[PDB]
RNA sequence: CCGCGAUGGUAGUGUGGGGUCUCCCCAUGCGAGAGUAGG
RNA sequence: GCUCAACGGAUAAAAGGUACUCCGGGGAUAACAGGCUGAUACCGCCCAAGAGUUCAUAUCGACGGCGGUGUUUGGCACCUC
RNA sequence: CCUCCUAAAGAGUAACGGAGGAGCACGAAGGUUGGCUAAUCCGGAGGUUAGUGCAAUGGCAUAAGCCA
RNA sequence: GGUUCUCCCCGAAAGCUAUUUAGGUAGCGCCUCGUGAAUUCAUCUCCGGGGGUAGAGCACUGUUUCGGCAAAACCCGAUGCAAACUGCGAAUACCGGAGAAUGUUAUCACGGGAGACACACGGCGGGUGCUAACGUCCGUCGUGAAGAGGGAAACAACCCAGACCGCCAGCUAAGGUCCCAAAGUCAUGGUUAAGUGGGAAACGAUGUGGGAAGGCCCAGACAGCGUCGAGUCGGCCUGCGCGGAAGAU
């Protein structure tokens, strides 16, 4: 079951709640920092709904 | 001279000018006709 | 001067102008006056344009206004302060979308629709275009 | 001459589709028979929708009219 | 009357708007037995022949990929305000 | 059990971005209503 | 047994004047002037009904349309009690 | 105090915002069983377009409408 | 009005309801401290739900125009309009269920201590006002309030971004790279001649670039057409400019 790396690109300042509340999800805490998370919809999901401030290295 | 922000031809023989970054009607036959843009 | 001969109520909310028309074809006549722009237009310019339009056709063909003032604007008069309820019905309007067809002609050739639609759109707040009928 | 209005009455749905609930909880609260009563389910004296038994709230569309039921399915 | 057309690959709102962005506009063939084919058009092209009103009495040939089908204009979807189309519906002749 | 309907397009719209910001556009996701073929 | 209706109901029981005034406060809030706005006002322009013997445009510009100024009457209550 | 809209398709939601009502009535106009179905137009057509003790909204033929 | 030493941790509100209440106060909401307790809570995915908003539509309730028909009713065809219209109807949001990952229990209850109940601007959806106001009143998100740093000349509320302390290290964000002033007088292909860029509309015009299609034309076009020798005419669409454009140290 493989992994992805998730990183954040852009400060979660003035971002929606439920945006900061999905970061907090995938374990994100500051720009640059880079997270391993397993391969599935639910986290591809979280990706997906910031995926304007976080980049993949899948 | 009519000075107007809307000039135009008003017979045959006027003529449109662009004369030093002004649009004038000349008029050959009718000294009433002649216009200015402004 | 076109006025809803009765209405359900006295007062409307402000509301929106958003969207594309509906009625975009020439439905009725040979040609038509659209706008192309977004406004108001009141029972008076209406009235004034359709005035225009037919001087210039002296009487000849048909003609149809496809849009009715039948939405009522509010004025406060001068020195009053806001609130106190609000203020007192002065005028119709027709609330005007991109691509409404707002009049209509038969009956005349294209060059003097033309001519005729030109001395209506002069008395318009709005920017239009000349359009004929299609077979679709 | 107007400046006035009701209380608001906190009518609607209670519990929706699918949710558990005991006997004697209200599901919706309406003005009429918007929603009728299925099985399981009485209606009071103010058009109220109640469960009459524990189980899972389900909306339905049956009749000839087409009306819009609520029942329990009993756990 | 022999229109030239592409299949399409993309579809929808984003697509259709690229498309016309692009000078060309959507269509779709349908009737028969044979399913509906989405096709993208020339708009300066295909503009210039419907101005002719034999276009919407006619059978036409759209010729997709290297197939000519035999066609009828069904239905047209015009700009609300422009000189310019936004769709056709072609009926299976 | 309870007497219609694709496909395509269009409208709207969540999120992000932009403009000439009373209104729109772009990326992405969702996507009608009406109508058409047809049943 | 309450139009305790000022309807969570100060008392069983209550109106006014003050330019003779007074205190505590407020630019939380008005009068002056500034500010924002520009409906109104004023000025300019577009279309051309027509008037002008004839002739829309010498001159005037009906029905309507678009602006500019900050300039009247106002709106707001941001500064100063 | 009640109804609708504003109110952004759960609830709620302001203004000296837009519109209307209440301060009751009824020992039947309540309970139940049985029976019945309107407006309107010209027996027929039509199908609730009527009715609801009284505003408005949501309901009501299994009628909540209507009679014994 | 004023309220006196220090450091560490957390950190509001300017709302609802009631009030002879409205710049006061009370309960609740939001802060803090303590104690206890569930996979309690959040994000995403999937599943079960109710919608009547946006949009749309015109059977209904009103409104509307044309034609037909005809007691100009009614009816029919065609066209629109609606906060208090709905024979349709999203996106989202909300309720519930299941599953993983992540999160310092982020959740709920009870108890000790509060403060607060003048909000502001900006975005979106609206009422009001003139789709006037740095206006006013709601909903919702953001920031300021209580938030420094960089950008927007200057500029709480906009953009970027959340300052534990030190460094004469490095990489970036928004925004920038001719000089003031850190970094391209960078590369390639276009446009503009107005200092447009670096205010302003209807409307006016052989400005100038691009595109598709027309009419006429060596049976000689377009002014000369009593003429000679190839272009010529004027619509359409579109890029960038021009006029329209007057204010007080
Ligand atoms: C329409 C009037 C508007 C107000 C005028 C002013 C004011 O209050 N002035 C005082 C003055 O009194 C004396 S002059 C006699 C003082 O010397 C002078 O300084 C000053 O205070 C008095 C005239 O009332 N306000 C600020 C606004
Ligand atoms: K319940
Ligand atoms: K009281
Ligand atoms: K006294
Ligand atoms: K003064
Ligand atoms: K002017
Ligand atoms: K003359
Ligand atoms: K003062
Ligand atoms: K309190
Ligand atoms: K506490
Ligand atoms: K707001
Ligand atoms: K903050
Ligand atoms: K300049
Ligand atoms: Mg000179
Ligand atoms: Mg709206
Ligand atoms: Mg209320
Ligand atoms: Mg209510
Ligand atoms: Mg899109
Ligand atoms: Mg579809
Ligand atoms: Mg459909
Ligand atoms: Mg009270
Ligand atoms: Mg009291
Ligand atoms: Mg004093
Ligand atoms: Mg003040
Ligand atoms: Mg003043
Ligand atoms: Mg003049
Ligand atoms: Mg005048
Ligand atoms: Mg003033
Ligand atoms: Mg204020
Ligand atoms: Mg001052
Ligand atoms: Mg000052
Ligand atoms: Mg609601
Ligand atoms: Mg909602
Ligand atoms: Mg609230
Ligand atoms: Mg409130
Ligand atoms: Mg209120
Ligand atoms: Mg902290
Ligand atoms: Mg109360
Ligand atoms: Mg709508
Ligand atoms: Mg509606
Ligand atoms: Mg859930
Ligand atoms: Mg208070
Ligand atoms: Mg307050
Ligand atoms: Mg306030
Ligand atoms: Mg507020
Ligand atoms: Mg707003
Ligand atoms: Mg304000
Ligand atoms: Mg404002
Ligand atoms: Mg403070
Ligand atoms: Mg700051
Ligand atoms: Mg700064
Ligand atoms: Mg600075
Ligand atoms: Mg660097
Ligand atoms: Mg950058
Ligand atoms: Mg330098
Ligand atoms: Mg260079
Ligand atoms: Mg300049
Ligand atoms: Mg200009
Ligand atoms: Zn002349």
């Amino acid at each position: 079951a493989k992994t992805i790396k998730i990183t954040q690109t852009r400060s979660a300042i003035g971002r929606l709640p439920k945006h900061k509340a999905t970061l907090l999800g995938l374990g994100l805490r500051r720009i640059g920092h880079t997270v391993e998370r397993e391969d599935t919809p639910a986290i591809r999901g979280m990706i997906n709904a910031v995926s304007f401030m976080v980049k993949v290295e899948e | 001279m009519k000075v107007r922000a809307s000039v135009k031809k008003l017979c045959r023989n006027c003529k449109i000018v662009k004369r030093d970054g002004v649009i004038r009607v000349i008029c050959s036959a009718e000294p009433k006709h002649k216009q200015r843009q402004g | 001067m076109l006025q809803p001969k009765r209405t359900k109520f006295r007062k409307m909310h402000k509301g929106r102008n958003r969207g594309l028309a509906q009625g975009t074809d020439v439905s009725f006549g040979s040609f038509g006056l659209k706008a192309v722009g977004r406004g108001r237009l009141t029972a008076r310019q209406i009235e004034a344009a359709r005035r225009a339009m037919t001087r210039a056709v002296k009487r000849q063909g048909k003609i149809w206004i496809r849009v009715f003032p039948d939405k009522p604007i509010t004025e406060k008069p001068l020195a009053v302060r806001m609130g106190k309820g609000k203020g007192n019905v002065e005028y119709w309007v027709a609330l005007i979308q991109p691509g409404k067809v707002l009049y209509e002609m038969d009956g005349v050739p294209e060059e003097l629709a033309r001519e005729a639609f030109k001395l209506a759109a002069a008395k318009l707040p709005i920017k239009t275009t000349f359009v004929t009928k299609t077979v679709m | 001459r107007n400046g006035r209005d009701s209380e608001a009455k906190r009518l609607g749905v209670k519990r929706f589709g699918g949710e558990s609930v005991l006997a004697g909880s209200i599901i919706v609260r309406q003005r009429g028979t918007k929603f009728h009563a299925g099985a399981n389910v009485g209606c009071g004296r103010d058009h109220t929708l109640f469960a009459k038994a524990d189980g899972k709230v389900k909306f339905e569309v049956k009749g000839p009219k087409n009306r819009k039921f609520i029942s329990i399915e009993a756990e | 009357f022999t229109i030239n057309a592409e299949v399409r690959k993309e579809q929808g709102k984003g697509a259709s708007r690229r498309l016309r962005a692009a000078n060309k506009f959507p269509a779709i063939i349908y009737g028969g037995k044979e399913a509906p084919l989405a096709i993208e058009l020339d708009h300066d092209k295909v503009m210039n022949m419907q101005a002719k009103a034999e276009f919407y009495s006619e059978v036409l040939t759209i010729v997709v990929d290297g197939k000519e089908i035999k066609v009828k204009a069904q239905d047209v979807q015009r700009h609300p305000y422009k000189p310019k189309l936004q769709h056709i519906d072609f009926v299976r002749a």
